[PDB]
């Protein structure tokens, strides 16, 4: 009743959708640090269901105690930050499940966290899940893709340097 | 040739020597005793301020190998609000100095309120009914000494502030003057009229005889024997000036004994509607400018409390270290209202309180919390500032003693979601006074001669933890609300 | 010939050896680790209780030079409420022990309340909806383990309490029994019917399969290999017994990890109307008697907190010394709700809080305050007791670890305005269990054989400071009210 | 306008009225520690005005910080306790003025504290001012006088041993 056990279809910097749904303008996020690109830059995603995964091969860095967000450095020298939803730290980690661990090397696609889209749907302040590159300056160019994305499949961003 | 500054702080008295290039040549610091006669009370020994200051001076001159011959002028900065009264003949206090923190004249304010001067007081002083300022302090003093008022009308009794007092002790009694910055702090002075308020002076039974002469924050007031004393300004305002506050919309935050956020309003005295005080600062040549101020009673002192009473640490410095050993306060909160809540709360009845403890909270959670209180409060004052002024800060310029704490700084940054800029020279408060003095002596001519010693040492940018900030603050808010109104009346 | 007692406390596990004369021959203490998985949570390692206990035993026998040959029986006392579950085959916990303090099953109670069992629960258990007792603990455990309930109906899963568990580990699995005292604490047992409540067992989805057999607090339950284990009682109740509680109207207060005030109600289960629990104790031969109990979560532990986390002191003992260096708390208050407020507040949301701080409060004010909290709370529970029972105490009999603190004791006395009597042997809790065992073995025959080892060591009488007591309490009351409801839901 | 400067008229254990007014039964005091003679025994006095004074030659012992009460040991080995009013510690020392000091040797009559009978009259919970012997056991007999008393003049109690 779950495909985890089965084989899946398998096909400059490309950041891969770490979770699924429709891409949204960072500027769209109802939080300034996001919208004014204080924490950095990138896109946001209105989620479809079940899980967040590594968007680059690399090593997981932080995993928030309430595990609704995590960080990770790419083997290519990029810091990404994924933050499920808005103010989600208040949920107090409910709706979340930590699959990975704070220091792992990961391939694109490995499960990082799992979650409950519907509790989060009615409990959370917002569901948008910004994905940002933190080391803004260390990067040359930042290209933002659109529409639908599929976890660990569609790319959300292309980046130079 | 160099200027000399005197910074007579709440915690300690200092002395700085700068060259024309504005270089910090030598410094002299000397802590002095805080005294607590009773609960919400704080006092200092007028003669000790005095003593500690004088000494600090010498010691510096001496340290650098400087002669009276080579010093262009003297700048003076002091702690605000804190009130003194002294016999004219003698040069002797008729009582210790009541401190700015000092909650004693609380009831009096309760009258003042009861009467209806709130509106008046705000409107002309730009201040707020609070034991924080000078009026009530003076009144309480005369009301508690037998031969007082009378002795004062006959004029045997001088009123003053650290500057007024620091000056007169150096100009052998010749000079009884305060500056504009200073005076606005007193509750007895009219900010529009730029003079003593009569209705105040009445209401509070104060006799003009004691009030000193009030003057520009730059002007040679007189000469002394280390010579001309050309500058005077309230510490907070001096720091404003030294950060090159000076232009509308410009703002700094100072982290010292307490915390003070000021924003220059040019020539417009903005009325606060969010618990901020409206007050006086300097314009680019020492001229009267207005400003919004947010005062927070306890910041660096909390640290001193962990340091000297609670004894958790050996140095304030060590707080960065322990605080870091923990990652989280573990749910603990520290409302440091050891002497009430100032801006924007203004509750002289709140008292300290620690919250949210459980069996496994330890020393380190507590220290960290104390540090964190500092950022919360700044944030509290900040928001008011923004509302009042309608302007949104993109960065926070800071200075002070605590600013050395990367932890605190950073944490400030995140909880704010704003860049924090840390100047290369922490001693900004002093610089102000110098500038204020050397300009006034042609030692500099122009502020622009100086747009360069304000090199920034470091920027603190929000980290991904900045995301939690609203969660963390809320608790803070919740804590605060429970520290309030402890003391009764 | 002698009896042996096992006192498995919250803080540590002990072992006592008494002769026929009831003389404390030798003791073995061994502290064990408290663990805090999260905020209001407390846990202990079942195997560590276990380990620490076993060991303590030996070590004693050994200490005195005693052989299995010479020991008449074995008495058992343990910490109440604290819940355990273990695989039958294995002899292995399926999770750490949830502690009596442990606030985790808070929500569950919130249901229970929401449903309307409050009335029911009170009425038959004599208890109150609180994460304090055993029910919810068990439920939470099964609800958090995959193969649980089911595994338990098939009956692979044992439920128990320190006694149930301490027993079965010694009778190699042969014996699965608890006593009456113990069981009443669980929330699953009916006090009138003297048996498992079904409606409870339902509501909370618990399967009888796990519940052990329930029995007199004196009876040989079985034999072991140091032999017959003849006594079992909840610690609090054992102390009651050892103080010779035993008769209607009789009461003690125990100052240990927490604080427990119990008063014997003979054969009448008095309904509390003041936040006290109605519960079971022993009658003079181990028979079911009823009682009123006031439970206070934190007392001696606060001291341990100043000791191990805050690190202000090196020994609990040192607290008398520092606390005395001060005369007054200087206005400070310490609500030690590190794990909620028990009687009579019962707020599993209150959390610790310190109040009324000012610049000059120091370490010593704080320690002293922590000590004082202990007396306040006792007072709180005391008053309820008096109301509920309609009887006024003229003296307070006490026992426990903290009772060594003349300061605390005296201070207790004044704040109470009652004599405080301090028994010559602090180890009363243990004695209970022995008595309970030797009586049950004809080791003694009669309690009267013993009306003499209860020699009083000291009386504490109210001092002239007793006059302030109402002033001091009021603040205390005021403090408390602000610690309440910190945590959210 | 005050006689402090002038000479006054001057006349087993006798405890002298330390303050003035009408003597009252300890049992009359609206506080149990008093009424049930827990702190000790003696009389109480409904006061007339202005001041409390030593009731025995001896040394002052305690002087409450809010100085509304004090203690004192007699040269004859008696501990007396004087407590102005009821719950007066709440007044927070308002209405009071400490004349003497915590360790003084005093003759009968010396001023110990001074006070404001009327503020205390409307501020205090009660005005009764128990006077008790604390070292109850160390004393043999306790005789209780009656009616009006005049400070540092009329005796309130006679005591054996
Ligand atoms: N690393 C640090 N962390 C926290 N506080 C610090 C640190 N170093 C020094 N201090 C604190 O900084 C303050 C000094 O502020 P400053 O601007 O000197 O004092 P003042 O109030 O006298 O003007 C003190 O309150 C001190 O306790
Ligand atoms: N002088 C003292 N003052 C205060 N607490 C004391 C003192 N001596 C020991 N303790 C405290 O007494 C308690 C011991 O109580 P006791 O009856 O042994 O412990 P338990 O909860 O394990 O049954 C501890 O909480 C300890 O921290
Ligand atoms: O409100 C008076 C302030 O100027 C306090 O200044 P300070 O921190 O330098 O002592
Ligand atoms: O409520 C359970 C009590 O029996 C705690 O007892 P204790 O202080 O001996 O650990
Ligand atoms: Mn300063
Ligand atoms: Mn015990």
């Amino acid at each position: 009743g779950l495909f985890d056990k089965l084989k899946s279809l398998v096909s400059t910097i490309e950041i891969i959708a770490p979770l699924s749904g429709e891409i949204v303008n960072i500027e769209d996020v109802p939080d300034v640090v996001f919208a004014e690109k204080i924490v950095g830059d990138g896109i946001a995603i209105k989620p479809t269901g079940n899980k967040m995964v590594a968007p680059v091969d690399g090593t997981i860095g932080k995993i928030f105690e309430t595990n609704h967000a995590f960080s990770i450095e790419s083997d290519s020298g990029v810091e990404l930050f994924v933050h499920f939803g808005i103010d989600t730290v208040e949920l107090k980690g409910e709706g979340f499940k930590r699959i990975a661990e704070e220091g792992q090397r990961v391939k694109v696609g490995d499960t990082v966290i799992e979650f409950d889209l519907p509790l989060l749907e009615e409990k959370a302040k917002s569901t948008l899940t910004p994905v940002v590159i933190s080391n803004m300056d260390e990067i040359k160019e930042l290209i933002k893709l659109s529409g639908s994305v599929t976890v660990g499949e569609t790319p959300v961003i292309r980046i130079k340097k | 040739k160099y200027i000399v500054a005197l910074d007579q702080g709440t915690t300690s008295s200092r002395a700085v020597v700068m060259d024309h290039d504005a270089n910090i040549i030598s410094v002299s610091q000397r802590e002095f005793e805080q005294i607590y006669p009773k609960p919400g009370w704080v006092e200092h020994d007028p003669m000790e301020i005095w003593a500690t200051q004088s000494s600090t001076l010498v010691e510096v001159l001496a340290k650098a190998d400087i002669s009276s011959d080579q010093i262009a002028a003297i700048g003076i900065t002091n702690q605000r609000e804190t009130t003194i009264v002294w016999e004219k003949e003698t040069g002797k206090p008729i009582y210790n100095a009541i401190v700015w923190q000092c909650r004693r004249t609380a009831e009096i304010c309760e009258h003042l309120k009861r009467d209806g001067l709130e509106d008046y007081i705000r409107s002309n002083t730009g201040l707020v009914i609070d034991p924080y300022f000078s009026g009530t302090k003076v009144k309480w003093i005369l009301d508690h000494v037998e031969g007082s008022r009378e002795r004062a009308r006959r004029g045997e009794l001088l009123f003053g502030t650290v500057d007024t007092w620091l000056i007169w002790k150096m100009t052998q009694g010749r000079v009884h003057v305060t500056d504009y910055t200073n005076a606005s702090r007193t509750m007895l002075f009219n900010i529009h009229t730029l003079d003593w308020d009569d209705k105040m002076l009445e209401v509070l039974d104060i006799p003009r005889e004691m009030l000193p002469e009030v003057r520009r924050s730059s002007e040679v007031y007189g000469q002394t024997n280390i010579i001309p004393i050309s500058g005077i300004a309230g510490d907070q305002q001096a720091a404003l000036f030294g950060q090159l506050c000076v232009k509308e919309g410009m703002a700094k935050n100072t982290y010292g004994t307490g915390c003070f956020m000021l924003m220059n309003t040019g020539e417009k005295a903005v009325k606060s509607e969010n618990g901020l005080l409206t007050t006086i600062a300097c314009g680019p040549t020492g001229e009267v400018n207005y400003a919004l101020e947010g005062a927070v009673f306890m910041a660096g002192a909390s640290i001193q409390w962990l340091r000297d009473e609670m004894k958790l640490i050996n140095d304030a410095y060590d707080s960065e270290y322990f605080a870091t050993k923990v990652q989280n306060t573990n749910g603990v909160y520290v409302v440091p209202a050891f002497t009430g809540l100032g801006a924007p709360y203004w509750d002289p009845y709140a008292r300290g309180a620690i919250f949210g403890l459980t069996r496994g909270v330890n020393a380190n959670h507590i220290i960290r919390a104390t540090l964190e209180s500092i950022a919360y409060q700044t944030r509290d004052v900040l928001e008011a500032m923004q509302a009042d002024s309608g302007i949104r800060l993109h960065a926070l310029r800071v200075d002070g003693g605590a600013v050395a704490n990367n932890f605190l700084m950073q944490f400030q940054s995140d909880i704010l979601g704003t860049r924090v800029e840390r100047p290369e020279v922490r001693e900004v408060t002093a610089l102000g006074a110098a500038y204020l003095a050397g300009l006034a002596v042609g030692f500099w001519q122009n502020l622009d001669e100086l747009q360069e010693k304000a090199v920034i040492e470091r920027e603190f940018r929000p980290g991904i933890e900045t995301t939690e900030r609203n969660y963390r603050y809320a608790g803070w808010k919740k804590a605060v609300k429970r520290a309030m109104a402890w003391e009764e009346h």
